[PDB]
DNA sequence: AGACGGCTGGCACGACTTTTGCAATCGCAGCCCT
DNA sequence: AGGGCTGATCGTGCAAAAGTCGTGCCAGCCGTCT
């Protein structure tokens, strides 16, 4: 009748949970590195070599023909600290005046760093220790034989109009650089083909890094997803200890050792009660999957944490706990559980939900438009509406950040 | 890892003359240690002489 | 479209349409002079399916059940917990109104209080019961129906002159119940047709034309599906379709 | 200041010299009260004061009477800071508390809160005001702003405002010119509707009307004033629908019978 | 402590009537055909009184709503509902010896008196289930724009609300009775008018103008003299001329 | 050659989310002293 | 045999503050262009 709020409807907070919930929402790596460092006390809380090849990387093998190359013991001091401070992509990470310092004698000096660093710039490869490079396509043009034509061109170009081509400015660049129409761009071509980062180029190999923490398989649809058994934590009750307790003297001291340790299966039950509950929210989520995973996440509905808890009895703060720093291996691969959420979208689909790939793919597009210019805004909304979904360009251009894309006006290039 | 199994401050540097947390990378420091890492920036081979 | 269900051969039920789709564009007040038991609901419908935003929002929310007098605040609205004991206005009529019109029956019974917190919303349309909240105005039209005597009302004031002038822009007399007679036989014939269909009766009883007649006695003047009905009641006075239909029920109340 | 002149139209009566006394209201802040025919050229009269309120001097706090509904009504008249009225959260301020420095646009509703009354009367006592629970006086500040439509001194010997209701109310009295009365800018402001109402019909062509209609013009009484008469005139533009289409007949009172 | 002052026999008496009530704490009401100044009235009474150094602030009795006369006269609960929890004092404690006009007397309501009254006559601050009572001895008094002896013959009121003033409720004269200084209060009022109304200055009004002052019937006492006048002044809005003519009953409308 | 423009982003304001950060009483009965 | 009696129990989700985004949209700009 007469509304309002009027009384009706306390005790003594602890961290227990709170403590659990922010072992869950870290990572289970350092995650297990707490489980770790907590079982350790808890006592009821459970060839050398093979192939044994060394290599190279680079800057030793810069070393292997320094030592055939003939130095002194300046010299070779200065080339050894040029080389400590090498770069993956073979530029020069300190300048020459950062080097003149480490070397430390007055009788060094930039000049002969200078002469140090060129007698060693071009010997394996071309354009070592760019030091900002850009004298290092230089050397590397240098390098090859002038019988090139556009060399000359390219060299101009080099010398100093890097920023005509850095906005992509072709009209800009031939009225600066008075460079041939439709031959200074061959130049520029001759140019492209330069051996950037030459030194990023000895570094290849890498071994695998992705920790397949759930598993859905698509197991005759509606996959049947299943966590990693060895990665779910599990302790063992002191069975010993709980046979050295109640026959303890102290049998006081004994049952209170069953008694910690009754609380500890209680702490461990709900850890995995914790993971079962974010294993039946997988189940949810891989029923999504199915069709979203299925359909790629360009058919992908945006889902939130209010959507997620109301499928559970979940506590919003216990899914928004439990999933942060999750990935799962599924059919397509090692995906994050952080990753599954997305903010929903006024666009005419009939609905709210998120971009992602299909932004993603949006921002394939407008690259796939004409090479001779990047697609604008515009574009992207004629492709949504095409798609017939809502899309703008303030929304455009969010989406297209969002994949990161070129701008318009700077992805423009010659044909 | 740390005061553990493969540990810098421990059998020797690490994989430069560079130390572990970041600091002294290059040839100039010949035993300097860092504050943030303490690893001598030193040649490698004596993670097999430590 | 109103299936184009209710159909008046009276060609004044046209003629009210046809002023009906002259207003369809039309974005102003209209007042529906209805009948017991006629059916302005079901027309308002056949012009909102033709709205000029036919596309826009279509409630029906009457104030004649107001048993709440904040059941009113509410529908204009709530501070988001207001008083307590909720989290938000639940704004469903004041949602409808934007891209929406406005649509009730029996205006009679109206706070007069309420109707002049109406008239303060007709022309400007504040953000209202909102608990200190600031204004907001929905992008509403209108349209009124009842079968009350507006002249009665004037007499009762029952209308405010602000009120009842810019309450309405339109007047909508739905014919006597027996004002449109060949529209009784078509619309008649009509639900005799929708009934032997719908009822999946096996047969159609048809009409007896004794019945016809005693039907067209009947004053009727509740027919909206009063009509309907005493349909309904004929048909279980048939009880089947099957035979030709003479056995016509329009007084249940009476035992054998 | 500015024009924002607006739809004000239609003051070829003395309601001319009525908006030029408001005029000379119009830099004074004091209470306004004014009296008038509902839904005619009252509420226009107090988007008229709007324009006399500074632009810059602040929200035209609207106040519609008619809503309330009983109690907490209280609320957000004296306010309400504490918990178990307004959902508790912040000192919840009231549209009386929303107004500072704001329009008292008050409106004359004549509902049942003489209690109410005591209550603005307390509004309008000191420059000041106090929530529920409220628990400390804040001397405010707002312009003052009611209007009139109804024999306010007979209700006073009828007893039913407030002795105090008038007592504190109308530093002076500010009344309309009646559609009965102001009569001037019949064709006028019929035509400034028209073009409106034709305009919005986009109507090709400015039908004309014949004479036989502001014959009626001057033979009706038009109770409503503004809009009662302006309704007519859309009426009118309706059941024609035609452009250059002159008109010869109006349309107001659908009330009539059909023929 | 200082306010357009009646200037009177009859303005001046009630000024030492109430100067015999100065230091004097003990309860009260008014009396008075209508306000003429109540508040002011009770205003200077608690510039003046021990509570000037006391909180001379006062509090609109029949303002108040329905459910919560609890905290009202005992500030905001701390058992009441869940929210609050600080058993904020009486309004009386905030001020609990201050100078707290208990005004809108006239209006307030039956069960409202049935507690109000007997806890000033006798209660300490007994809030919602608390321990002990504190009594605020706040220094007492109400008023009546009314007449409560007519109250009494409707019996609306306690007789014990009766009792409640344990002062005799001065009254101030009619408008018909008081119309003393008029001729000079009026000036004042004008002075003021035109430092409000920005005017140069008064050059006056009709003698004629000062007869219907005199041939005035003055309901709003207090108020429509200076009333009225103002009004006279913007509806004038000028000072070159004398008013003459003054701004009658605006209720009138004009020809 | 100068206004065109389309873009882009800062700007801001709501819209939604969102984590963190609380802290025993009702009994008990065992103890301990007396 | 009585008192004292005292610390012995045992929990947890959501709110309040914060942030934070959608969304777009004005200012400067670049293209170029007539
Ligand atoms: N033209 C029509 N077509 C179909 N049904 C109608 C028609 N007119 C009235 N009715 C029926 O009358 C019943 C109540 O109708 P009505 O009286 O219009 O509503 P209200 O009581 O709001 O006037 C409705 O359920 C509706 O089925
Ligand atoms: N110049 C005009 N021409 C036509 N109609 C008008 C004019 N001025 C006011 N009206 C109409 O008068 C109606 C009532 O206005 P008003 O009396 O100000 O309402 P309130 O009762 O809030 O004062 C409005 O709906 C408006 O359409
Ligand atoms: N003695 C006085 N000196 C100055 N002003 C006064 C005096 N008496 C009354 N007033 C004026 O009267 C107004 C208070 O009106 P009041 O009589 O309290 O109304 P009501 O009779 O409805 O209670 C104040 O604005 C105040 O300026
Ligand atoms: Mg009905
Ligand atoms: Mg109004
Ligand atoms: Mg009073």
């Amino acid at each position: 009748m007469k509304q309002g709020l009027q009384l009706r409807l306390q005790l003594a907070m602890t961290p227990q949970l709170q403590q659990a919930i922010r072992l869950l929402q870290l990572s289970t790596l350092e995650l297990q590195q707490e489980l770790q460092q907590a079982l350790e006390s808890n006592p009821l809380l459970e060839l050398p070599v093979y192939q044994g090849e060394t290599t190279q990387t680079l800057q030793d093998y810069l070393m292997w023909q320094v030592e055939l190359t003939p130095f002194t013991d300046t010299d070779r001091a200065i080339a050894t600290s040029i080389v400590d401070a090498v770069d993956d992509t073979g530029y020069l990470t300190i300048q020459i005046e950062d080097i003149v310092d480490s070397i430390g004698d007055d009788e060094i000096g930039l000049e002969e760093v200078e002469a140090v660093l060129k007698r060693i710039q071009r010997f394996d490869p071309v354009g070592v220790a760019a030091k900002d490079l850009r004298d290092c396509l230089l050397i590397q043009l240098s390098q090859f034989a002038k019988e090139t034509p556009w060399l000359e061109e390219a060299r101009l170009i080099i010398s100093d109009h890097l920023d005509l081509l850095a906005n992509h400015d072709f009209r800009t660049l031939m009225r600066v650089t008075r460079l041939k129409e439709e031959v200074l761009k061959e130049a520029v071509n001759l140019i492209q083909s330069l051996d950037p980062r030459p030194g990023q180029s000895i570094q290849t190999s890498e071994p695998e890094y992705v920790i397949p923490d759930v598993l859905v398989r698509k197991v005759s649809g509606r996959w049947t997803v299943e966590l990693n058994a060895d990665s779910i934590p599990r302790l063992k009750i002191n069975q010993q200890y709980a046979a050295m307790g109640n026959s303890a003297r102290n049998d006081a001291d004994g049952q209170f050792i069953r008694s910690n340790l009754q609380e500890a299966r209680w702490l461990i039950k709900s850890l995995e009660s914790r993971n079962d509950t974010l294993l039946r929210v997988s189940r949810c989520i891989v029923e999504q999957q199915q069709a979203f995973f299925e359909q790629g996440e360009e058919y992908m509905k945006p889902m939130v944490l209010a959507d997620i808890a109301q499928a559970v009895e979940m506590h919003e703060s216990t899914i928004s706990r439990v999933t942060t720093q999750k990935y799962l291996h599924s059919p397509r691969g090692i995906f994050e559980l952080k990753y599954f959420f997305s903010s929903h979208v006024n666009t005419e689909g009939g609905g709210e939900a998120s971009s992602t790939a299909i932004r993603a793919l949006v921002k394939k597009l407008i690259a796939a438009e004409n090479p001779a210019k990047p697609l604008s805004d515009s574009k992207l909304t004629s492709m949504l509406s095409e798609q017939g979904i809502m899309v703008a360009r303030r929304t455009v251009a969010k989406y297209r950040e969002s994949l990161s894309i070129p701008p318009s006006n700077q992805r423009k290039q010659l044909v | 890892e740390r005061d553990g199994l493969f540990c810098a401050r421990i059998f020797g540097p690490v994989k430069d003359y560079e130390c572990l947390c970041g600091k002294y990378k290059r040839l100039k420091h010949r035993g300097v240690i860092c504050e943030k890492c303490g690893v001598e920036v030193t040649q490698t081979k004596v993670r097999r002489e430590r | 479209e109103y299936k184009d269900n209710l159909l008046g051969e009276a060609n004044s039920f046209l003629e009210v349409l046809e002023q009906v789709s002259h207003l369809a564009p039309l974005d102003k007040p209209v007042l529906i002079i209805g009948e017991r038991g006629t059916g302005k609901e079901l027309i308002a419908s056949r012009l909102h399916y033709l709205s000029s935003r036919w596309q826009g929002p279509f409630i029906s929310l009457n104030c004649a059940a107001l048993n709440e007098n904040l059941l009113d605040s509410e529908l204009f609205g709530h501070e988001a917990g207001a008083f307590t004991g909720a989290q938000k206005r639940h704004p469903g009529r004041f949602e409808r109104a934007d891209g929406g019109t406005l649509f009730l029956d029996e205006l009679a019974t109206a706070p007069m209080m309420v109707q002049e917190k109406l008239l303060r919303v007709i022309e400007y349309g504040e953000l209202e019961r909102v608990g200190g909240s600031q204004p907001l105005q929905v992008n509403v039209r209108l349209v009124c129906a009842t079968n009350a005597d507006l002249p009665a009302m004037v007499n009762e004031g029952t209308f405010r002159a602000d009120l009842l002038d810019r309450l309405a822009f339109d007047v909508v007399q739905l014919p006597p119940l027996r004002e449109r007679e060949s529209d009784i036989m078509l619309m008649a014939e009509y639900f005799a047709i929708q009934m032997c269909r719908e009822i999946k009766l096996p047969l159609f009883p048809g009409f007896t034309e004794r019945a016809r007649e005693t039907l067209l006695n009947y004053r009727w003047p509740g027919n909206i599906r009063e009509l309907k009905n005493v349909v309904e009641r004929s048909v279980y006075r048939h009880g089947t379709s099957d035979y030709p239909l003479d056995d016509i029920i329009i007084d249940p109340f009476k035992r054998r």
